């Protein structure tokens, strides 16, 4: 079909985050059977290989913004690849990685579909710019190079030169926020950012959560999605092996069926599983189920719904 | 895997005149590649960091370059303080596999071995054995294949390698032809020969000696 | 200041096991990513493992895949490597390399390294050697100009010291580096370059094994 035609991106990168090991995340996501099993629902998945990001051995921190010059460059190279997978008619499924990552995952797919909307599943905001941080890392700040009300109050940050921002304030959903820092949830209520943090979620019901972020990005117009996932966003005790795991997040149930409705809208074309970090299992049991709810979430967004599927024949012969 | 290859296994060049060695990969490593130094005797030291990069303190003259499989490393002038063994790291997420190294070393007046042989020790003639050592010494370049001959007829068993790389002053090799054999097997036979075999003397050079001669 | 100082074993005849250390100091420990790399004497290095900042994404060269495993302890400041049924291909010496920045980040290089903790693997036990050599120098055999050397046998392991009139001759001096017998020890050979009127060459080939702390001084003076 027109969706479920997967273009698979590996993006195995973790210089946007502290000492990392995420980069592994495309290593153990396909491992785990990632392509195998997307094949058995009817999607045309092409795989699109891991990106070789070439290495930046010189590459000295900006202001506090930790190696920048190498997330940068990866980004821009991802992006290149995302509007290479989006040219095709594809849906541009990057999985990674670190939301350092998204800059690249959006801005590419920007590129091809200007008028795309974005669903960040993320515990965190990751909003923060290279002033406003506090830890310096640039998995904390990939939606503030992406939009356009920031323009300004990013500096010329090395690497990210190529960064024309993208989505509007009104164009990107936050579901599942629980760690925001005071810089993020000022930037976050400034520019009016529609937001569903755990507290709406326990207030609303992930089923009203999901209807009203469809109605707020679906409603005016018809529009292109980005899910842009990040597995920390649901909660820790179904993916443990995440680079900054906090409690309390969206169950395993609420994960899939945000997938899910976002699915059944058919307008997904563009999906990032990122911040899959085998390194921080603390038993090989718990690397193995970040794994495994990363890949059923990452399935669920391409048709593999719950009630079961079936092929378009007569099972009854 | 990824299989590295070092292009040239051993060269020597000049003290002046560049050298250029070859690090083909197997499949695209993609500006992974680090060159090393051992200087045998010592730690290897770190040269280039990302197939160029001329990691700091590292003297100008390395110049390596190349991405995708296959790598360079141009050293434009050698400086003989630079003869040491090069290597090739491939560092990406983990094979991490080195290369095979690259011996090299510099030239000087091309000279012919000094070969001498020398029978088995008098001590050892109370012991159960027989050492017939033969030594070459200040020779250029590598190459001599030695033989040993049980007056006239072919050995086997005995052959064995003992090399020196290269000297640090006057910049030569040496060989010593290590022969060991059993009691029965020494007096059954007096002239023992070792056989050079170098550029230099086209003819190769035979020496033998006679039992209690000496 | 960056010393990685090795520890850890050296002999092991059989195919049994072994656990090195290298006890990192100057950096800090649990941000670099450390890794093991072996060297048999004379030939090019290999990768034997490396680990993260945290100990997880341990990965190992296709030789040692399940025999050995790295462990690493961040809070003592140690690179623990548990080598287990040793091939006796293991005959290398063990280095510990750091990983020349900041992350562990998976891809990077190898800045600084320790050296040491040469494993030998051997059937033998520690033993002195058994020099036993001779020169006819200088006789008139062939040549007026005949060298004077020595040969070292049986001895194990790895390495000794000969010198030369308690260390005083370095003309020529041309120690052989040791060669792997067929009787699972060690032969070396090391030489002079004496001629015929030199009278006042009393040369002592002073060998010495401190694997086994024997030292075997063989008088060579030019004989009949
Ligand atoms: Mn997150």
């Amino acid at each position: 079909a027109k969706s479920r035609t997967i273009g698979i991106i590996g993006a195995p990168f973790s210089k946007g985050q502290p000492r990392g090991g995420v980069e592994e995340g495309p290593t153990v996501l396909r491992k785990a059977g990632l392509l195998e099993k997307l094949k058995e629902q009817e999607c045309d998945v092409k795989d699109y290989g891991d990106l070789p990001f070439a290495d930046i051995p010189n590459d000295s921190p900006f202001q506090i913004v930790k190696n920048p010059r190498s997330v940068g460059k990866a980004s821009e190279q991802l992006a290149g690849k995302v509007a290479e997978v989006k040219k095709n008619g594809r849906i541009s499924l990057v999985l990674g990685g670190d939301h350092s990552l998204a800059i690249g995952s959006i801005s590419g797919h920007a590129r091809v579909h200007p008028d795309l909307g974005v669903i960040w599943v993320d515990a965190h905001t990751d909003i923060n710019t290279p002033l406003t941080t506090t830890s310096g890392n640039l998995h904390g700040q990939p939606v503030s190079f992406l939009l356009k009300e920031l323009k300004g109050k990013i500096p010329d940050v090395p690497g990210f030169s190529w960064v024309t921002p993208c989505i509007s304030a009104k164009d990107i959903v936050y579901i599942g926020l629980r760690d925001v820092d005071p810089g993020e949830h000022y930037i976050l209520k400034t520019l009016g950012i529609k937001y569903f943090s755990m507290t709406e979620v326990d207030r609303l019901g992930i089923g009203k959560v999901m209807e009203e972020t469809l109605s707020y990005l679906l409603g005016r117009k018809k529009r292109p999605i980005h899910l842009s996932f990040d597995v920390d966003g649901l909660d820790p005790s179904f993916t443990p092996a995440t680079g900054t795991p906090v409690v309390g997040g969206l169950t395993y149930r609420e994960g899939l069926y945000i997938t899910e409705e976002i699915y059944k809208t058919g307008l997904l074309s563009g999906l990032d599983i990122m911040e899959v970090n085998p390194s921080l299992g603390k038993t090989p049991e718990e690397v193995t189920r970040t794994v495994n709810t990363a890949v059923a979430i990452t399935l669920a967004c391409f048709g593999l719904a719950r009630e079961g599927n079936h092929k378009p024949i007569d099972y009854l012969n | 895997d990824i299989q590295m290859t070092q292009s040239p296994s051993s060269l020597s060049a000049s003290v002046g005149d560049r050298v250029t060695i070859t690090c083909r990969a197997s499949q695209g490593i993609s500006n992974y590649l680090a060159w090393y130094q051992q200087k045998p005797g010592k730690v290897p030291q770190l040269l280039i960091s990302a197939a160029s990069t001329l990691q700091s303190g590292v003297p100008s003259r390395f110049s390596g370059s190349g991405s995708g499989t296959d790598f360079t490393l141009t050293i434009s002038s050698l400086q003989p303080e630079d003869v040491a063994t090069y290597y090739c790291q491939k560092y990406n997420s983990a094979p991490r596999t080195f290369g095979q190294g690259t011996k090299v070393e510099i030239k000087r007046a091309d000279a012919a071995p000094t070969v001498s042989i020398f029978p088995p020790s008098s001590e050892q003639l109370t012991s159960g054995g027989a050492s017939v050592v033969c030594f070459l010494n200040n020779f250029y370049p590598k190459d001599i294949n030695v033989k040993w001959k049980i007056d006239g007829s072919e050995r086997q068993n005995g052959v064995l390698n003992s090399w020196t790389d290269q000297d640090s002053k006057d910049s030569t090799y040496s060989m010593s032809s290590t022969l060991t054999l059993t009691k029965d097997e020494y007096e059954r036979h007096n002239s023992y020969t070792c056989e050079a075999t170098h550029k230099t003397s086209t003819s190769p050079i035979v020496k033998s000696f006679n039992r209690n001669e000496c | 200041e960056v010393q990685l100082v090795e520890s850890g074993g050296g002999v092991v005849r059989p195919g049994g096991s072994l656990r090195l250390s290298c006890a990192a100091s100057g950096f800090t420990f649990d941000d670099y990513g450390m890794t093991w790399v072996r060297q048999a004497p004379g030939k090019g290095l290999e990768w034997v493992s490396g680990i993260n900042w945290n100990g997880g994404s341990t990965g190992y060269a296709d030789s040692v895949k399940g025999r050995f495993t790295i462990s690493r302890d961040n809070a003592k400041n140690s690179l623990y490597l548990q080598m287990n049924s040793l091939r006796a291909e293991d005959t290398a010496l063990y280095h510990c390399a750091r990983d020349r920045r900041r992350g562990s980040y998976g891809s990077d290089a190898f800045d600084i390294w320790g050296q040491g903790t040469m494993v030998t693997v051997s059937s033998a036990k520690t033993t002195p050697p058994s020099v036993y050599p001779l020169a006819p120098g200088s006789a008139a055999q062939t040549n007026s100009m005949v060298t004077l050397g020595c040969l070292v046998k049986g001895y194990f392991p790895e390495p000794v010291t000969v010198t030369w009139n308690s260390g005083s001759l370095s003309s020529g001096v041309h120690t052989f580096p040791a060669v792997l017998e067929s009787d699972l020890y060690t032969l070396s050979s090391s030489v002079t370059v004496p001629s015929s009127p030199r009278p006042s060459e009393t040369v002592t080939c002073n060998v010495a094994h401190p694997a086994s702390s024997t030292k075997v001084d063989k008088k060579i003076v030019p004989r009949d």
